[PDB]
C-alpha cells in the first residue's frame, strides 16, 4: 500500500478539499488532490467528467 | 496549415498506438517547445489508451507549431492527429460534458446521450 491518502503531499482529508479539486480513483476508493498530480484546473475537469470505460488513475492503480 | 485560435493551454492528441506513452509523446512534441505536462487516461479493464492522449506547453506558440505540424505526423507505423483542446472547458457546478469536443468525448464512450438527463 501507499496510504489511502494523497502520497505525493502532506495535507490530508481536511475541509480545504473544496479548492484542492480533489478526485475519486475509478478502481480503488482512494481520493487524491488534483493539484499535487500537477494538473491544470481544466486539464482536472476534463479527466475527472471523462467516461466511466476510460478514465486517470491513482498512483497505485497506474504509474504516472 | 492553420488554426482556429492559438491558445496558450492544454491541446489534444489522437491517433495513437496502445504502445504510445507520456515517453513517446514528449520525444514527440519537444522539438516545437519546452513541454510542461502529459497524461494518458485508460481503459479500467485493460489499462490501454483507445489511442487518445493530452498535452500541454510552457509556450503558446509552440503550442500552435504542435497542431500545425504533428497533425501529419505518424507513430507505431500509424498517423496521428493534433488540434486545440481549450474551447473545451467543463461547465463543472452546471453540468457535464455535453456541447464541445468533449461531447465528442462522450460519443467515444458509446453515444449516451440517449440516457443524458
Ligand atoms: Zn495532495
Ligand atoms: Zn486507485
Amino acid at each position: 500500500a501507499k496510504g489511502n491518502f494523497c502520497p505525493l503531499c502532506d495535507k490530508c482529508y481536511d475541509d480545504d478539499d473544496y479548492e484542492s479539486k480533489m478526485m475519486q480513483c475509478g478502481k480503488c476508493d482512494r481520493w487524491v488532490h488534483s493539484k499535487c498530480e500537477n494538473l491544470s484546473d481544466e486539464m482536472y475537469e476534463i479527466l475527472s467528467n471523462l467516461p466511466e470505460s476510460v478514465a486517470y488513475t491513482c498512483v497505485n492503480c497506474t504509474e504516472r | 496549415a492553420g488554426h482556429m485560435a492559438t491558445t496558450k493551454r492544454v491541446l489534444y492528441v489522437g491517433g495513437l498506438a496502445e504502445e504510445v506513452d507520456d515517453k513517446v509523446l514528449h520525444a514527440a512534441f519537444i522539438p516545437f517547445g519546452d513541454i510542461t505536462d502529459i497524461q494518458i487516461p485508460l481503459d479500467y479493464e485493460t489499462e490501454k489508451h483507445r489511442g487518445f492522449a493530452f498535452v500541454e506547453f510552457e509556450l503558446a506558440e509552440d503550442a500552435a507549431a504542435a497542431i500545425d505540424n504533428m497533425n501529419e505526423s505518424e507513430l507505431f507505423g500509424r498517423t496521428i492527429r493534433v488540434n486545440l483542446a481549450k474551447p473545451m472547458r467543463i461547465k463543472e457546478g452546471s453540468s457535464r460534458p455535453v456541447w464541445s469536443d468533449d461531447d465528442w468525448l462522450k460519443k467515444f464512450s458509446g453515444k449516451t446521450l440517449e440516457e443524458n438527463k
